[PDB]
RNA sequence: GUAUGUCUAAAGUUAUGCUCUUAUUUACUAACAA
């Protein structure tokens, strides 16, 4: 389900770089890594929970045996 | 100094028996070590002579990959492992009778590994000339 | 003026490692050199500045291209200035030069400093070993038969009973056989079917000339390392083969390798690109050396075997004193031929008279050339025999088809 | 053109490698007594073919087999001298003893 | 060729009609060769 953040990025980057290079030609120079970084904490604020479950039940079952 | 370095080294490079006992192998060092290494000498020496007859390109770094062994053997730097192995083909070497004896112990001396292999190498040659000296004699 | 061309001495990672390199050659100089500013191979006009180097170093840069990054110049100089300017494995001189191949696409390119009229010679050079580098030649033909589009065309023919002559002529070669590198014992089982346990066996070893059959008892415990045994048994048999050929000096290192087993041809390539000067033979005529083997004080002495060793002798020695080596040579070929036919009956033919005796070095009975001329025929005899049991057309043959 | 669009490097002077160059030539500004004689005391102080001959004897093997049984015998000649020419050791000395009384 | 499953991996627990000789079949099995 991260294609959708990374397909995010993508466009993102198309956006920026066609606002970025107007009258500037083309390259790899242009930073700007606002808004993918801002898709990139939603992922992670999405998954925050979902990997507290996932890897609470890994450690659990590392520790505690399985149910 | 220098001198006194070749009046003592000389003096007794001219002093040793060319003989392998092939029963103190078993002893624990410097007179096996240094019985090979004199008659390796007898070896080169007896190259020496018939260098026409012979081909002789490939003798002229046979010296270069003997020149190891020279330092190793005085020293004892070889390896009780690879001294056996060796001191087992240069006896097997003295006996005209021990040709397959002497490849024998060629062949298990072979079987870090860089100028090991050019000098061990070497001495292949030593053992392909010795036999053939003996055989166009 | 070139001091010393010495190889630093990388771990084997360093050929396929890409995040760093260390200088695979370092080139030690006898004056300072005056090193042009890097440029490429095919960039005529290099620029020669005032810094001077006492020492170059030389990358290969191996790569494997896709339809998307085809081309070599770039990614060479790349790298070249990548690993320069970069403060993991560094070179010796931040001064050197860099190839690198795209073995995809067979695009070689090299970039970095030159030294004066040096180009040339690495241009000529490049274009020398993309032309026929052994192991790149090899790489070529993998991927050829990885797509079986095989194209069967050898330069040096195959050994054929035409060729059988000139098989030797004042040359230093090797024979190889690897028939009897996996020999099993087949015992039964608990649940009943059956179990296949490894024997010693050998790599039969042979030089027609001298006569001198080297052989590498194969101890059962180099199996007992791995699985899948038939191919191991090839890998094994080269490598034996290889480490034998290094051992051996430049003069001594045969030229042409004869294998018995054309399938056991393929790895041995790949083991012999340690020395390309080795040429390779394919025998067409498959000469029996499975049965070599089966001689009474081999099969003894592989018996006997107790650990990695070899054990050499001279497969024809009376032989050898009375005649040519090639003479020596027939006969064995047709010993081992009746061997191959049948053991029972080429035993009794070796051992019909009791009174000859085997003598203690030598591997067969010491006959008098007559009674030897005898035993010849009769097993020639043998072997024309068994062509007519299993072939049945033994009789109308032609003198070369005979 | 992927490769070339890619290239981390591409469109410059080496300002950057002439900067490398400069910080290193910087850096090159600023930088046995018996046993080698024991050694070198031995002389070192530097510091087609014999198948043509067989092929002659199968060329032989043509004269025997010229002489009897080459084709019109099925199996009485052109297969019993062909098992008593060319195969057999023999054929060595039956050259060898008309090469004796050639001489 | 495998999953998989066993095995080994060193320290001493204080008691007084048949035997035989062979040749042939068939079956099964065989990461052994063809
Ligand atoms: O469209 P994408 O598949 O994501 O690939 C883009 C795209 O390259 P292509 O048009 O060849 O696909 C951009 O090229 P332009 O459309 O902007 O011409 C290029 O952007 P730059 O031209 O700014 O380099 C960018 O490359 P980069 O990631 O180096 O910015 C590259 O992305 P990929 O390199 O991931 O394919």
């Amino acid at each position: 389900k991260v294609m959708h953040q990374i397909r995010a990025c993508k466009d993102l980057k198309h956006i920026i770089y066609y606002k970025f290079n107007k009258n500037l030609g083309k390259g790899p120079g242009c930073g700007f890594w606002q808004p993918a970084w801002r898709v990139w904490l939603n992922f992670l604020r999405g998954t925050i929970p979902l990997l507290e479950r996932y890897i609470g039940n890994l450690i659990t079952r590392q520790f505690e045996g399985r149910s | 100094n220098r001198p006194e370095r070749i009046q003592e080294a000389i003096a007794q490079d001219k002093t040793i028996s060319v003989i392998i006992d092939p029963s103190q192998i078993g002893s624990t060092k410097p007179l096996l070590s240094m019985k090979c290494n004199l008659y390796i000498h007898e070896i080169l020496s007896r190259w020496k002579a018939s260098l026409e007859a012979y081909h002789p390109e490939l003798f002229l770094d046979t010296k270069k990959a003997l020149f190891p062994l020279l330092l190793q053997l005085r020293r004892n730097q070889l390896a009780p492992d690879l001294l056996i192995s060796l001191a087992t083909v240069l006896y097997h070497l003295q006996q005209p009778k021990e040709i397959n004896l002497a490849v024998q112990s060629y062949m298990k001396l072979s079987i870090i590994d860089e100028r090991t292999r050019l000098w061990i190498t070497s001495i292949k040659r030593l053992i392909t000339f010795e036999e053939w000296y003996t055989s166009n004699h | 003026q070139i001091e010393s061309v010495t190889k630093e001495t990388v771990h084997p990672r360093k050929s396929y490692k890409m995040n760093s390199s260390a200088a695979d050659i370092t080139m030690e100089s006898v004056h300072e050199w005056e090193v042009s500013k890097p440029s490429l191979l095919h960039e005529t006009n290099d620029s020669f500045k005032g810094l001077i180097t006492n020492k170059m170093w030389f990358d290969v840069q191996l790569r494997y291209g896709d339809y998307d990054s085809h081309d070599i110049s770039r990614y060479v100089r790349a790298k070249f200035l990548d690993y320069t300017t970069d403060n993991v494995s560094m070179y010796p001189s931040p001064t050197g030069v860099m190839i690198g191949i795209d073995l995809a696409y067979n695009m070689y390119d090299a970039y970095g400093n030159w030294f004066n009229g040096l180009k040339p010679l690495i241009q000529n050079s490049m274009r020398t070993i993309m032309k026929a580098n052994p192991a790149l030649y090899v790489l070529r033909e993998r991927i050829r038969k990885g797509l079986q589009i095989y194209q069967s065309s050898v330069q040096e023919p195959f050994l054929n009973s035409s060729n059988y002559a000139e098989l030797f002529n004042n040359d230093i070669k090797l024979f190889v056989d690897d028939t009897n590198v996996y020999r099993v014992t087949v015992h039964k089982t608990f649940e009943g079917n059956v179990a296949t346990k490894a024997i010693n066996g050998c790599i039969f070893t042979l030089n027609p000339k001298t006569g001198h059959l080297f052989l590498k008892i194969i101890h059962t415990s180099v199996w007992a390392g791995q699985k899948r045994l038939s191919q191991l048994a090839k890998w094994k048999t080269a490598e034996e083969v290889s480490a034998l050929v290094r051992s051996l000096p430049k003069e001594e290192q045969p030229k042409q390798i004869i294998v018995t087993r054309k399938a056991m041809l393929d790895p041995l390539e790949v083991h012999m690109l340690d020395f390309p000067n080795i040429a390779i033979r394919p025998t067409e005529l498959r000469l029996p050396f499975s049965a070599a083997m089966s001689i009474d004080k081999l099969s003894d002495v592989v018996m006997k075997a107790t650990e990695p060793q070899m054990v050499l002798f001279n497969i024809y020695d009376d032989w050898l004193d009375r005649i040519s080596s090639y003479t020596a040579f027939s006969r064995l070929t047709l010993l081992l031929r009746a061997l191959k036919t049948n053991e029972e009956s080429a035993k009794m033919i070796l051992l019909s008279d009791p009174t000859i005796t085997i003598k203690s070095y030598h591997l067969w009975p010491s006959f008098t050339d007559e009674q030897w001329i005898t035993i010849e025929s009769q097993m020639r005899d043998l072997i024309l025999t068994e062509y007519g049991r299993k072939y049945n057309v033994n009789i109308s043959a032609l003198t070369q088809t005979e | 053109d992927w490769d070339s669009r890619k290239d981390r490097w591409y469109g410059y002077s080496g300002k950057e490698y002439n900067e490398l160059i400069s910080k290193w030539e910087r850096d090159k500004r600023n930088k046995e007594i018996e046993l080698m004689k024991l050694e070198l005391y031995k002389d070192s102080v530097g510091s087609t073919g014999e198948g043509l001959k067989l092929n002659e004897l199968n060329q032989f093997a043509r004269s025997h087999a010229k002489e009897m049984g080459i084709r019109d015998e099925i199996e009485d000649k052109e297969k019993v001298q062909h098992v008593l020419v060319a195969n057999p050791t023999k054929y060595e000395y039956l050259k060898k003893k008309r090469e004796q009384e050639e001489t």
